[PDB]
C-alpha cells in the first residue's frame, strides 16, 4: 500500500517529468451565464479595489485637494450625455458586485443552489444592476 | 525468444485477480488476516460490473417477517434445479445474514424500515416455510442501486489495509507448475510493461462472460478473462452451458431493468394486455424463477403476442404503483427507462426482452473457494488456486440462479477464500520459484496480436462470435441449431489465425487488449455451445426442445420404491466439465457428480430432486 | 487556532455584510464615523479579497511570499491614504456627493 | 440502409509511443442511421470500423460505472448517456476531461483524483468498532434520507475537472467530487468522526478554494449538486465545536 500523500507525490513526480500533454481546459470549455457572472464578480472586485487604492494614493500624492479637481472638471462644462456615461461607468461595477455579492452571501447561508435557481438569481442580479445603475447615473 | 518487453517480478504471499465485489472482499480479507496481498485488476475497482447491480442481496435477516436461512437454502437448491452443490449452498445461505450485516457495518447505505433496520423486498423464486408459506421478502437493498453501493462501500473499506493494488493491469495467464498455481503474468496497460506476480496462493475473481453474446446486460468488460486463463492452463471449467437470460433487459440498449420492479408489484404484459405469467406460473406469477419467466416471455413473442412495431418484446408495467414508491424503491431504473427508452414509468410500460445477463458456470471450486480438477472420479483441489464470484462454479447456482444471490455469493466466497488460505498457510512462507522463463508464451501471444496483420479485424471476428451464440445458443435450443453453432464457432476460432489489428503501440493499446479479450471470449464461447450441444435434457436455463425433460438418476416424479437408479453415464444430473486444446480449439467434456450432502444434515436437511414448478 | 481557516471564512463574510450595510449608511448619514468605517471596511475587504486571488493564482513559495508582501504594502498604504483623505480633505462621503454634482 | 445522415466528430489525439507526437484533432464521419444514439456508440463504431487506434475508457454502457467521462461539445459528461447531436451541420468536438495529464488520446491520468478521495477516508468509522459485524446498525428512514443525492456519485470526475479552482490548484484543492463524499460521511448518522472530518479541512485549500462557480453541479451526469454539499460543509466548519 501507498498512503494517499505518497500517491499524490508520485503522481506529480511521474507526470511533470513525463512527456504527457496537459489536456485543454479554458480554451475548449463551454461557457454558461453563471460561469461568466462568476468571473465578472472577481473582475469587478479587483477593479473596485484597485480604484480605491488609486484614489488613496492620489490623496497622498497630488498637490491639490478634491474640491479643486471637481471644479476643474466642472470648468469644462462637459456634455450631460458624457457626464451620464461616466457616472454609469463608475457605478456599474460597484453595482454589479454589490448585488452579486448579496447573491454570494445568500449562497453562504446554503440557499439558492438548485441550478435553475442559480440561473434565476443571476438574471435577477443583472436586472437590478442595470436598473440601479441607470437610477444612480441619473441623480 | 528475446525480451522486446521488459519484465518486472513481484513476490507476494497472495495475488487476487479482479476487484469487483468478490475480489475486493477476498483481497482485503487476506490483508486483514496478515497476508501481504496484491490485487490485480484491468479496471479501476469501482468501474467493475458489480457497480451496475441493482435489486439486492439476499439474507434471512427477518426484518420484514420472521425468516429462516434454511428457507433461503431451500429456495436456492430448488432454484438451481438440483445442479447446485448443497454444501456450498448451505454455506452461502447460512453465512448470508452475517455477510450482509458486515456490509451494513462497513457503512453500506441500505434503505431502511420503520424500525431502522435494513429494508428487504420480494424477489423471484423466494418463499417462506420451505416452499409452502408464501412470498419471502429477504432481498436487502439500497433502493435499486445495491451493486453500486456494495462496490463503493467495499472499495472504501479496502483503503484501510495494506493491500498492494495494480490497477489497470490485464492478467494474461496463470503461472502453473506441477499442477500448482505459482501466480500470474500480466500486462501493465499504462506503461506497456510485463509483470509476473509470484505468490503462494492465487485468487481468481474475474467476472462472467456475457459479451460472448450480441445482446447482454453485461458491461463491455465482461469477457471471461480469468476463465480463459484457467482453460489455457489445461484446467476444466464447469457448467458453462448454463447461461442466464434475465427476464428484463430494456429493449434496444439491453440495459438491465431490475427484477425489483416485479418484486415491488410491477407486472409483465403482452400485446393483448394479458398478465401472461398468471397463466404460465399461477402461484409465483411474475416472481417465478428467471429461466421460467424468460422462457414464457420468449414463448409469447414467437406466438404472436409480441409488443412494439415489430411485435418483438413485451411490456414491464409499473405505472399502477404509487409514484412515491417508484421514486423511493426504483429511482435508477426510473431514470434509465427514460434515458434509454424515453419512457416515463409513472405513465407508460418499459419495453423489455429476456437478455443474456449472468454466467452460472465457471471455474469449479469446493465450498471453500478452492479450484478443483477431477481425475478418475475424484475432485482434487488445485494447490494455490482459488476462484469466487461469477467467475466461479462453487456451484451455489447450478442450472439457474435466483436474483439477489450473486452479490451474496461474491462476498461470502471472497471472504471464504481468505479464510481458507488463512487456515492453510501462514503469511511469509517462502514463495515458490518459477523457471526463469515462466510466462514467456503469454508474451509471445501478446506480441503476435500487436503486430497482427491479417484480413479479419478484431471487431469483425467478435461480432461474428456474438451473433452466432445469439441465434444458436439462446433461450430455446435444439441439436441441429447447436451443431451448426458449434461448427460456425469452431470455424471463427480457426479464423483467429487471420486477425488484423491496427494499433502498434504498447501503452494503452486497447486495440490489442480487446484482441486478448477476443481470445478469452472465444475460449468461453466454445465450451458453452459444445457443452450445450452435448447436454440432451432440459434443466434450469438450458432448455432443449428436442429433450424437453430433466433427466436425473431416478425419475423423481414417481415413488423411488423399486426403481433402478440410472447409471452416471445415462442421466444428466452431473456437472459438465469442459477442456479446450487452445491450438486447435477443440472441446473435450467430462462430468462430475453434483454434491447433495449439506454441511450438516441435522442442521439443514439435504433436499432431494423433485418436480420443479412455480 | 485549530480553526483558523474557518474563522477567516466567517470574518470575511461578516465584513462583506458590514460593508453592504455602510452603503445605505453613507447615503443617509454621511460624516466622519461612516467615513472612517468605510476606510477600514474597504481596506479589510479588499485586502482579504485580493489575497484569495493571489492564493488561487499565484504559485511557488517565493512568488506567493512576494505577492502577499506587496499586497500588505498596497493595503497599508491604501488604508493610510483614505484616513488621510478623511482627515485633511472632505472625506469619502462628501467627495462622492461632490463628484456626483459635476 | 440506403439514405445516410453523416455526422462529423472532431476528436482529440495523442500517441505516447510515437516519439515527438503532438496533440492533434482528427475528424471522423459516422452514418447516424447505422450507429446507436449515444456518443459512446459513435466512439465504439469509429474504433470498430474506421480506426481501432482511437483509445478511450468505457465499461457499463448505461452511465453507472463512470469510466467514459470526457469533454463533449464543451461540457464534461458520460459519452454513454450523452445523446449524439443530430444537426448534421455541426461537428461535435471531443476532448479528454480538462486540465489533466493525457496518458493517451481520451484517457487522462486520474490517480491524483483517486488519492484525494482516499485521503478523506471514505468509509464508516465508529469510536468503538469492537462490535463490527455482530449486528445491523440502526438508522432511521429520516437519517437515511439525508444520504440521498450524496451516495449516488460514481466518481467520474466530470465535476472536479469542470471546476476552474480545481484546474488551478488541483494539487491541494480536494475538488467537488471528493468534498461531496467527505460531506456524505460527515452526515451519515452512523459515523462518529464528523469533527475529525471537518478538522481535516482547516487549511486554505482543501475546501476553501471553492468560490461557488457552480460548473460542478451543472456538469454532473447524475443530477447531483456538489456545489450545494460544499456550502453545507462550509456551514458546519463555521459552527462545529471542540
Ligand atoms: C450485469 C448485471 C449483473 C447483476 C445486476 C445488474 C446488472 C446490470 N444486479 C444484480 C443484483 O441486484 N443482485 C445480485 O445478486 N446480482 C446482480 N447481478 C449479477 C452480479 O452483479 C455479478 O454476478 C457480480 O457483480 C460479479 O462480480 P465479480 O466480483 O464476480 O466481478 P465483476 O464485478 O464482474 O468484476 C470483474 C473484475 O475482474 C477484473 N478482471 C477481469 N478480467 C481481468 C484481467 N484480465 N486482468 C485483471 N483483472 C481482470 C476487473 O477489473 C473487475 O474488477
Ligand atoms: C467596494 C468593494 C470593493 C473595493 C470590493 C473588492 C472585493 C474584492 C477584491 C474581492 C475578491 C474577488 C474574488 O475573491 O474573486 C471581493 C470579493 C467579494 N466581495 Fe467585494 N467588493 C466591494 C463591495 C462589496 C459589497 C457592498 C458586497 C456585499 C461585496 C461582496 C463580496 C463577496 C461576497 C465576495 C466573496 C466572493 C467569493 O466568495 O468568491 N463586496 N470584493
Ligand atoms: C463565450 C463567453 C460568454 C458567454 C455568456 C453566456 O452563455 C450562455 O449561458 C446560458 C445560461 O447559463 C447557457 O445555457 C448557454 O449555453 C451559454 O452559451
Ligand atoms: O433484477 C436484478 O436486480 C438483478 O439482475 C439481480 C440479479 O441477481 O441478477
Ligand atoms: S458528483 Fe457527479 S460529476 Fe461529480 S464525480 Fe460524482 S457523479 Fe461524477
Ligand atoms: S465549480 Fe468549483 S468553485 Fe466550487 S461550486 Fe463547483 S467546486
Ligand atoms: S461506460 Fe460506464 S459511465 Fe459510461
Amino acid at each position: 500500500a501507498t498512503t494517499a500523500k505518497e500517491e499524490m507525490a508520485r503522481f506529480w513526480e511521474k507526470n511533470t517529468k513525463s512527456s504527457r500533454p496537459l489536456s485543454p481546459h479554458i480554451s475548449i470549455y463551454k461557457w454558461s451565464l453563471p460561469m461568466a457572472m462568476s468571473i465578472t464578480h472577481r473582475g469587478t472586485g479587483v477593479a473596485l479595489s484597485l480604484g480605491v487604492s488609486l484614489f488613496s494614493l492620489a490623496a497622498l500624492l497630488l498637490p491639490e485637494q478634491f474640491p479643486h479637481y471637481v471644479a476643474v472638471v466642472k470648468s469644462l462644462s462637459l456634455s450631460p450625455a458624457l457626464i451620464y456615461s461616466a457616472k454609469f461607468a463608475l457605478v456599474f461595477p460597484l453595482s454589479y458586485h454589490t448585488w452579486n455579492g448579496i447573491r454570494h452571501l445568500v449562497w453562504d447561508m446554503g440557499k439558492g443552489f438548485k441550478l435553475s435557481q442559480v440561473e434565476q438569481s443571476g438574471v435577477v442580479v443583472l436586472i437590478l444592476t442595470l436598473l440601479s445603475s441607470a437610477g444612480i447615473a441619473a441623480i | 525468444i528475446s525480451t522486446q518487453y521488459p519484465v518486472v517480478d513481484h513476490e507476494f504471499d497472495a495475488v487476487v485477480v479482479g476487484a469487483g465485489g468478490a475480489g475486493l472482499r477476498a483481497a482485503f480479507g487476506l490483508s486483514e488476516a496478515g497476508f501481504n496481498t496484491a490485487c490485480v485488476t484491468k479496471l479501476f475497482p469501482t468501474r467493475s460490473h458489480t457497480v451496475a447491480a441493482q435489486g439486492g442481496i439476499n439474507a434471512a435477516l427477518g426484518n420484514m417477517e420472521d425468516d429462516n436461512w434454511r428457507w433461503h437454502f431451500y429456495d436456492t437448491v430448488k432454484g438451481s434445479d438440483w445442479l447446485g452443490d448443497q454444501d456450498a449452498i448451505h454455506y452461502m445461505t447460512e453465512q448470508a445474514p452475517a455477510a450482509v450485516i458486515e456490509l451494513e457495518n462497513y457503512g453500506m447505505p441500505f434503505s431502511r424500515t420503520e424500525e431502522g433496520k435494513i429494508y428487504q423486498r420480494a424477489f423471484g423464486g423466494q418463499s417462506l416455510q420451505f416452499g409452502k408459506g408464501g412470498q419471502a421478502h429477504r432481498c436487502c437493498c439500497v433502493a435499486d442501486r445495491t451493486g453500486h453501493s456494495l462496490l463503493h462501500t467495499l472499495y472504501g473499506r479496502s483503503l484501510r489495509y495494506d493491500t498492494s493494488y495494480f490497477v489497470e493491469y490485464f492478467a494474461l495467464d496463470l503461472l502453473m507448475e506441477n499442477g500448482e498455481c505459482r501466480g500470474v503474468i500480466a500486462l501493465c496497460i499504462e506503461d506497456g510493461t510485463i509483470h509476473r506476480f509470484r505468490a503462494k496462493n492465487t485468487v481468481i475473481a474475474t467476472g462472467g462472460y456475457g459479451r460472448t453474446y450480441f445482446s447482454c446486460t453485461s458491461a463491455h468488460t465482461s469477457t471471461g478473462d480469468g476463465t480463459a486463463m484457467v482453460t489455457r492452463a489445461g484446467l476444466p471449467c464447469q457448467d458453462l452451458e448454463f447461461v442466464q437470460f434475465h427476464p428484463t433487459g430494456i429493449y434496444g440498449a439491453g440495459c438491465l431493468i431490475t427484477e425489483g420492479c416485479r418484486g415491488e408489484g410491477g407486472i409483465l404484459i403482452n400485446s393483448q394486455g394479458e398478465r401472461f405469467m398468471e397463466r404460465y406460473a399461477p402461484v409465483a406469477k411474475d416472481l417465478a424463477s428467471r429461466d421460467v419467466v424468460s422462457r414464457s416471455m420468449t414463448i409469447e413473442i414467437r406466438e404472436g403476442r409480441g409488443c412494439g412495431p415489430e411485435k418483438d418484446h413485451v411490456y414491464l408495467q409499473l405505472h399502477h404503483l404509487p409514484p412515491q414508491q417508484l421514486a423511493t424503491r426504483l429511482p435508477g431504473i426510473s431514470e434509465t427507462a427514460m434515458i434509454f427508452a424515453g419512457v416515463d414509468v409513472t405513465k407508460e410500460p418499459i419495453p423489455v426482452l429476456p437478455t443474456v445477463h449472468y454466467n452460472m458456470g465457471g471455474i469449479p471450486t469446493n465450498y471453500k473457494g478452492q479450484v478443483i480438477t477431477h481425475v478418475n472420479g475424484e475432485d482434487k483441489v488445485v494447490p494455490g488456486l482459488y476462484a469466487c464470484g461469477e467467475a466461479a462454479s462453487a456451484s451455489v447456482h447450478g442450472a439457474n440462479r435466483l436474483g439477489a444471490n450473486s452479490l451474496l455469493d461474491l462476498v461470502v466466497f471472497g471472504r471464504a477464500c481468505a479464510l481458507t488460505i488463512a487456515e492453510t498457510c501462514k503469511p511469509g512462507e517462502p514463495v515458490p520459484s518459477i523457471k526463469p522463463n515462466a510466462g514467456e508464451e503469454s508474451v509471445a501471444n501478446l506480441d503476435k496480436l500487436r503486430f497482427a496483420d491479417g484480413t479479419i479485424r478484431t471487431s469483425e471476428a467478435r461480432l461474428n462470435m456474438q451473433k452466432t451464440m445469439q441465434s444458436h445458443a439462446a433461450v430455446f435450443r435444439t441439436g441441429s441449431i447447436l451443431q451448426e453453432g458449434c461448427e460456425k464457432l469452431s470455424q471463427i476460432y480457426r479464423d483467429l489465425a487471420h486477425l488484423k489489428t491496427f494499433d502498434r503501440g504498447i501503452v494503452w493499446n486497447t486495440d490489442l487488449v480487446e484482441t486478448l479479450e477476443l481470445q478469452n471470449l472465444m475460449l468461453c464461447a466454445l465450451q458453452t455451445i459444445y457443452g450445450a450441444e452435448a447436454r440432451k435434457e432440459s434443466r434450469g436455463a438450458h432448455a432443449r426442445e428436442d429433450y424437453k425433460l430433466r433427466i436425473d438418476e431416478f425419475d423423481y416424479s414417481k415413488p423411488l420404491q423399486g426403481q433402478q437408479k440410472r447409471p452416471f453415464e445415462e442421466h444428466w444430473r452431473k456437472h459438465t466439465l469442459s477442456y479446450v486444446d487452445v491450438k486447435s480449439g477443440k472441446v473435450t467434456l467430462k462430468y462430475r457428480p453434483v454434491i447433495d450432502r449439506t454441511l450438516n444434515e441435522e442442521d439443514c436437511s439435504s433436499v432431494p430432486p423433485a418436480i420443479r414448478s412455480y | 487556532s485549530s480553526k483558523a481557516a474557518s474563522l477567516h471564512w466567517t470574518s470575511e463574510r461578516a465584513v462583506s455584510a458590514l460593508l453592504l450595510g455602510l452603503l445605505p449608511a453613507a447615503y443617509l448619514y454621511p460624516g466622519p464615523a461612516v467615513d472612517y468605517s468605510l476606510a477600514a471596511a474597504l481596506t479589510l475587504h479588499g485586502h482579504w479579497g485580493l489575497g484569495q486571488v493571489i492564493t488561487d493564482y499565484v504559485h511557488g513559495d517565493t512568488p506567493i511570499k512576494v505577492a502577499n508582501t506587496g499586497l500588505y504594502v498596497l493595503s497599508a498604504i491604501t488604508f493610510t491614504g483614505l484616513c488621510y483623505f478623511n482627515y485633511y480633505d472632505v472625506g469619502i462621503c462628501k467627495a462622492v456627493a461632490m463628484l456626483w454634482s459635476i | 440502409a440506403a439514405t445516410s445522415r453523416i455526422k462529423k466528430f472532431s476528436i482529440y489525439r495523442w500517441d505516447p509511443d510515437k516519439p515527438g507526437d503532438k496533440p492533434r484533432m482528427q475528424t471522423y464521419e459516422v452514418d447516424l442511421n447505422k450507429c446507436g444514439p449515444m456518443v459512446l456508440d459513435a466512439l465504439i463504431k469509429i474504433k470498430n470500423e474506421l480506426d481501432s487506434t482511437l483509445t478511450f475508457r468505457r465499461s457499463c454502457r448505461e452511465g453507472i460505472c463512470g469510466s467514459c467521462a470526457m469533454n463533449i461539445a464543451g461540457g464534461n459528461t458520460l459519452a454513454c448517456t450523452k445523446k449524439i447531436d443530430p444537426d448534421l451541420s455541426k461537428t461535435t468536438k471531443i476532448y479528454p476531461l480538462p486540465h489533466m495529464y493525457v496518458v493517451k488520446d481520451l484517457v487522462p491520468d486520474l490517480s491524483n483524483f483517486y488519492a484525494q478521495y482516499k485521503s478523506i477516508e471514505p468509509y464508516l468509522k465508529k469510536k468503538d468498532e469492537s462490535k463490527q459485524g455482530k449486528e445491523q446498525y440502526l438508522q432511521s428512514i429520516e437519517d437515511r434520507q439525508k444520504l440521498d443525492g450524496l451516495y449516488e456519485c460514481i466518481l467520474c470526475a466530470c465535476c472536479s475537472t469542470s471546476c476552474p479552482s480545481y484546474w488551478w490548484n488541483g494539487d491541494k484543492y480536494l475538488g467537488p467530487a471528493v468534498l461531496m463524499q467527505a460531506y456524505r460521511w460527515m452526515i451519515d448518522s452512523r459515523d462518529d468522526y464528523t469533527e475529525e472530518r471537518l478538522a481535516q479541512l482547516q487549511d486554505p485549500f482543501s475546501l476553501y478554494r471553492c468560490h461557488t462557480i457552480m460548473n460542478c453541479t451543472r456538469t454532473c451526469p447524475k443530477g447531483l449538486n456538489p456545489g450545494k454539499a460544499i456550502a453545507e460543509i462550509k456551514k458546519m466548519m463555521a459552527t462545529y465545536k471542540e
